[PDB]
């Protein structure tokens, strides 16, 4: 829920997320809500973070307030950690089964090996139920069911207890046998030998014959129990297949093309002002109708005449705009686009004065006459305009 | 006494490696007779790559490659050779100890 | 030949060895055999090892049984390291002249840099002579030849032994001269100076300065035979070139395509049951006639109705079967193939209910009505089913 | 300008230089010369040298004889680290400032990442004028000019000989005050005490709480000048975007392929013998004219009658030759060319018999009936013919 506190350049230049969605804000303990979405990995991918190659994904949560039940990206069952190949979108989804109920604000989220946290888009989820009756269950190659949240948890006591008591038990038996300072003048006279000697030795071999004999049976009756069991499972998956819908950036025979040209936000701020070089190269005339950065949202109230379903928060209608000229097939146009919100000062990103690389990332949204969406990725140096102000 | 031990151990080996040093030219390509003695008698775990032999690096300037070796290995070696001579002493200690 | 210890699965999805070829399984003494042999490089490498830019081709035999006349990889002379890309496959081979005398198993075999040893096939070659007899030779630059076998290991012990020699006698001497328990003994009163002091002294700068004359000498002379030496040799190689005939995996404008999906190998075993989504994508039928894991073959009887040259082992004539329903062109069709073999089990493939992947490797080998042979890689997680009968 | 003792094979198999300009081999100070370029990422780039991934473009000079005002490769101004692809061409060039006063010898120079520094070729470049005259400037985003040469250095002197001469005032103070053999003695003694109990004390916790306000106020008055201020900007720059034009090897429909064949260079020596398996490729008839290794041009003075304008030292007229005969286009031909001048020798690469890996490397240019050149990549193993006499 921190990521108004990372840097603002990383965000915007790392993942590009996009269409997230939760399957419901409200869920009953037991009940299996899903959030998914997609995500483009930006190309120009900072020094400061692990190449994600090794990557994992995570739904952003405080603790199990809800269960995973599973997850894909890349068209991968992907309890494990894969790789996630610079320029490419990638799209996923994660399978959420309510457990604790309160109104919680669940993310999507990839870390990166040698990187951090990288967090998406959150929506709060109201869970309603009691705790108590939350369940799994799971069941195993053998065909039998175990109910998750409790199973094994008996057996483990069972043999850490015992011991515990065990180990207390050898501790209180020296110590009211002969005492602290007791024993400690014995030695530090001439003996020692009043102190031990067998058969206090007597007790310790034994101690430690039943101690051994403890162990080889309870081994061999929790080998008997449970005679298969296999190593943990791990390590890097197979290669993800990227997005290849239609477009989605360079991809399929028609595409835009946006160069950064220039750009200039105000220190403090709220506006962000940049100049791109559009080029297309569909075959439609095309209006820019939103722009992404870290899961921010920015629309063009001329495209998004309404106004989509998205948490608040996040989601800003001043991605504006153009002169609502749509531009091509084959046009190419250089198009100042302001962006203005609270947003963009709210989510720290004006924090980027602050940042060791003063540089812009993210998606941009052209739409056709009729749905048709075509994405490219923008991004560069843009300069700060240091206003007065506070 | 260890900086001559450092110089001379390139000059007193010389004799019994410069022979080896031979060049022989092999499919196109050119090795020392070393190379190849390595190559011929095949060792079940012995990948060239493994090696930890000199390969060039650009910060090389000559022409230089043993003398500056043989002069850092000498002045390496009398640190190690300090140390060693102390820890020769420990080792001689007819110290007495009363228990374990 | 310890191949059977390896991990099962990472024999598996590694190197894909195919075509293994020995020129001639007998040979004398001096007589020159070669194995060669093609590999596929595994799409999905797993973690554990490193990745392969960095490899070495080798002849997997108990020492020096053949000298090693030359190797080939990639299209290169590679006594040296070389890359191997992840996907493409490589047609190699080794030069090996017979040497000593008895019955070896000669194995293809390479290496990875942060990896360890794949090997490969490998088959029993009878070696006849007398070592004695056995030579090399070579040839220098200056045209002259040398027997390797034996050149230089005199002009070493001339100049080891003296020296082993010297460095006794300056022991012996000193010793008997001035004993321990003497010598001890004086140390330990006064004196002390008694043991050394001139002309003691004397000696030791004369036997030096005999040393170093004795160095300068010898360098120079060996200076002079052989005055003209260069370095050893070292690093990677140029990129090599892969095979592109024909095909040979994602080469040519026609290929079939399996997906693996779903697997299931009995514990203990001898079976493997898996379900394959082929695709193909040639132009004509397709019957699917052998699979190969680590070097192991597993033949359709009904497309090997004989029936190769191929060390036992290793070689099984159950990779079966299909409905014999030639597939396609064009034809996309999921098609449940049982592999069953006591080599399965021989080779420990069932160990692999003890590797931290329960995922399969491996070649998949497609044939037209005539000869035409087409491969396909398959991989991905199999699953056990645990059978009672130890 | 030490390149003469780097390691040949490196230098010549890593970056082959080509089209190196110089806008003016004379300046005034403050006259605004510039030096360009491109540069070919040799394909079978050594293990020695770290990949190129991470590199830095800079103009070899002994020091700020002239300042750099900019500077630019792969069509990005570069003055952070950039990524350069192995087998990739790129051009480059640096705008700079004449400032001191004699005749410098300036370079092209790329340095990797874990390689080190690779020169390119140098041309001496007469500046003239008073040192004392020089000047930047350059200018803030609030608009203001300030002259480099001099901006700040007035405010740090300001600000750090004070705190000097304060740090020697309480030295001097406690010296004499109290001495070293006088307080030594006192202390020896029994006291000790004598030398320091408060109010030394109490010079002490004011002369603290004078530095500590000293402090503050200092701070306090540097954040009002300059109440802006960014962190140092740093990091890897977007990838580059290669020459494409035309070609510029491996880009296009036409072109020159050459393999190394067999090469054999005298030691000591002059000459360098390859036999050129050429294919063309092209559609026009090729002769080569020009073959560079490390900066050093070979010329065959057939199809360079004239004879171009390329510092010495560096450019030689014996490249030479073919038997003219222009190939193609479809023509497959292998062609001996001897290479042999003086500077072969003069740039230490005759001292290839001294390195680890006996390989050359570079580009060979060929050229049609008019001007077109086409550039193919040569390398690989070359041979020494140990040679005696002068
Ligand atoms: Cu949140
Ligand atoms: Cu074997
Ligand atoms: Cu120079």
């Amino acid at each position: 829920h921190g990521e108004k506190s990372q840097q603002a350049f990383l965000r915007m230049r790392t993942l590009n997320w996009y269409d997230v969605q939760w399957s419901k804000t409200t869920v009953n303990v037991n009940e299996e809500m899903v959030l998914s979405g997609k995500v483009h990995v930006f190309s120009a991918w900072p020094q400061a973070v692990a190449n994600p190659r090794v990557s994992f994904l995570n739904a952003g949560e405080p603790g199990p307030v809800l269960v995973r039940t599973a997850q894909f990206i890349g068209e991968q069952f992907a309890p494990r950690s894969v790789s996630l190949e610079i320029g490419k979108d990638y799209a996923f989804s994660i399978n959420l089964r309510g457990r604790r109920a309160g109104r919680w604000h669940v993310h999507a989220q990839i870390n990166v090996e040698g990187g951090g946290p990288i967090i998406g888009p959150g929506q709060w989820i109201e869970i309603k139920g009691d705790m108590k009756d939350f369940t799994d269950p799971v069941t195993l190659l053998d065909g039998s069911t175990v109910d998750l949240e409790h199973y094994g948890i008996s057996r483990v006591y069972a043999w850490h207890l015992p011991w515990m008591a065990v180990g207390a038990a050898w501790i209180f038996f020296w110590f009211v046998r002969k005492g602290i300072i007791t024993s400690y003048i014995r030695v530090a006279e001439g003996k020692a030998d009043d102190v031990i000697g067998d058969d206090d030795r007597r007790i310790g071999a034994i101690v430690l014959a039943l101690t051994i004999l403890a162990t080889i049976v309870g081994y061999a009756v929790t080998n008997s129990t449970f005679p298969r069991t296999i190593p943990l499972q791990a390590g890097l998956q197979k290669p993800l297949t990227p997005i290849e819908t239609e477009g989605t950036v360079g991809v399929g025979k028609e595409n835009v093309t946006t160069e950064l040209n220039g750009g200039v936000y105000k220190v403090p701020g709220r506006e962000l002002t940049i100049n791109v070089k559009v080029k297309n190269n569909t075959s439609q005339p095309l209006r820019l109708g939103e722009y992404t950065a870290a899961g921010l949202r920015f629309l063009n109230p001329d495209v998004f005449t309404t106004k989509p379903d998205f948490p608040d928060y996040l989601l800003a209608d001043r991605g504006l705009s153009v002169d609502a000229t749509p531009i091509a097939p084959g046009e190419a146009k250089e198009i100042v686009v302001k962006i203005q919100d609270a947003r963009w000062d709210i989510e720290r990103l004006s924090d980027l004065a602050y940042d060791t690389d003063s540089q812009i990332g993210g998606l941009l949204f052209f739409f056709s006459p009729d749905g048709k969406r075509y994405a490219s990725e923008i991004g560069g140096p843009v300069i700060p305009k240091f206003v007065a102000g506070d | 006494g260890s900086l001559g031990w450092g110089l001379l151990f390139y000059p007193n080996n010389w004799p019994a490696i410069a022979a080896f040093h031979q060049a022989t030219e092999q499919h196109g390509q050119l090795m020392t007779l070393a190379d190849l003695i390595g190559f011929h008698f095949v060792r079940t775990s012995m990948p060239e790559y493994i090696r930890m032999v000199e390969r060039g690096t650009l910060r090389t300037f000559g022409k230089d490659v043993v003398p500056v070796a043989a002069f850092f290995s000498g002045f390496v070696s009398m640190m190690v050779y300090f140390l060693w001579w102390f820890m020769g002493r420990w080792y001689s200690t007819t110290k007495v100890i009363d228990t374990i």
